[PDB]
């Protein structure tokens, strides 16, 4: 009944999260750069479909997650999935100003977002977020904490204590990493706030991206996997 | 749901 | 910028002093209402609260330091989030109900999904025992933060000032919690708890903005010119 | 814009 998650030390939490990390996947090995709605949306939905499978098995390895009922696990993943793909994308792209690293063999700039109708806006938001993370010098250890926070937080009010204690535990872990990195107390709480405010922006982008995927579903630009359709359908 | 199944795998 | 020189207590005072009023709705328990005309009550009320919000924003430290262009943008992005958090704050002392106005207290039975989310958020405020000094800080954070990432080197200077004011509001939040006798660990935990609420509020706002759009298309609920322009800004 | 004007007033 008591969750192992709360009994973990900060270092144990960090190592558990680092070890749960999914791998960076590749897209198709074609030399052409996507300049059509169809090709680009095909590559992106294909990539999302594969990353989703990894995300599902990552989530089970986030301390405290498997202590939830299956229905609550379903709800959290349904609410958070696009936010999680997006933060992953933004993180990957950090060392590439102006570009989104969808995959090591698929690095896109805004001029290709200009192609797909209604996409460049989301593209630009993602780029701004990436730039923000770069300027804050976000660390990998901080990144994985933020990602788990998204997983546990996004659908938590729509339930809706265990999750709240786990969320507190992750906050303790972020502060721990910041102290360990040598920040003063003032820098610690200021940095914590800065990172969490960005989560609001990521939620905004997910909402916009969900709209976009919906119009894409209705325009039938490209077939979507049943998994991707169900994750979309969850947001009704 | 497919998600239901994959969470169980 | 006088904003950057305020102490925490001065920040709280400035914000508290600048609080807009709670308004009344035209609700009449003796008059029949359709789903549409009940919605008309709420949009009419929102329209009037907006007018007050715009004038409140001018009193948020740092806000008028910004260009008119940037002020317009921040309000266009944040207005519904701000209305919503105000609504939830008001409803905190009314379990299961939303207090749109002193004469309009509604349960979920009497859009239902958004209503439920708002109720969940009010429930959360109660769980946390949110303080009024904390509430005014959160509301100013929304105003400054929601549109900051959707704006030359000149336009980048504007963003820097906003981030500086945001940091000051964080300092103020910590100050408030410290004075309340929370440990350092508890201060960080609570700060995080409060800021995560902002994610849910952004979510509810996005959802509401889409239902506002469909209300426009159905043309049955009256919408003010100001609401229509605000709606337009979100494209 | 209405908001633009109200902000100037
Ligand atoms: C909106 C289509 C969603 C497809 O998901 C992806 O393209 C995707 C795949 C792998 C990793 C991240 C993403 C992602 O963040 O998509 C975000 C996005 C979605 C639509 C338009 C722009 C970006
Ligand atoms: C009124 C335009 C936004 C659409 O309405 C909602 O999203 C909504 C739905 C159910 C309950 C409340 C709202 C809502 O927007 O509440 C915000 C509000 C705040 C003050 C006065 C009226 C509405």
């Amino acid at each position: 009944k008591n969750s192992l998650a709360l009994s973990l030390t900060a270092d144990q939490m960090v190592s558990a999260l680092l070890d749960a990390e999914p791998p960076i996947l590749y897209s198709e090995y074609d030399p052409t750069r996507p300049f059509s709605e169809a090709s680009m949306m095909g590559l992106l939905t294909n990539l999302a479909d594969r990353e989703l499978v990894h995300m599902i098995n990552w989530a089970k390895r986030v301390p405290g997650f498997v202590d939830l009922t299956l229905h609550d696990q379903v709800h959290l993943l349904e609410c958070a999935w696009l936010e999680i793909l997006m933060i992953g994308l933004v993180w990957r792209s950090m060392e590439h100003p102006g570009k989104l690293l969808f995959a090591p063999n698929l690095l896109l700039d805004r001029n290709q977002g200009k192609c797909v109708e209604g996409m460049v806006e989301i593209f630009d938001m993602l780029l701004a977020t990436s730039s923000r993370f770069r300027m804050m010098n976000l660390q990998g250890e901080e990144f994985v904490c933020l990602k788990s926070i998204i997983l546990l937080n996004s659908g938590v009010y729509t339930f809706l204590d265990h999750i709240h204690r786990v969320l507190d535990k992750i906050t303790d872990t972020l502060i721990h990493l910041m102290a360990k990195a040598g920040l003063t107390l003032q820098q610690q709480h200021q940095r914590l706030a800065q990172l969490l405010l960005i989560l609001s922006h990521i939620r905004h982008m997910s909402n916009k991206g969900m709209e976009h995927l919906y119009s894409m579903k209705c325009k039938n630009v490209v077939p979507l996997s049943d998994l991707l359709l169900e994750m979309l359908d969850a947001h009704r | 749901k497919i998600l239901h199944r994959l969470l169980q795998e």
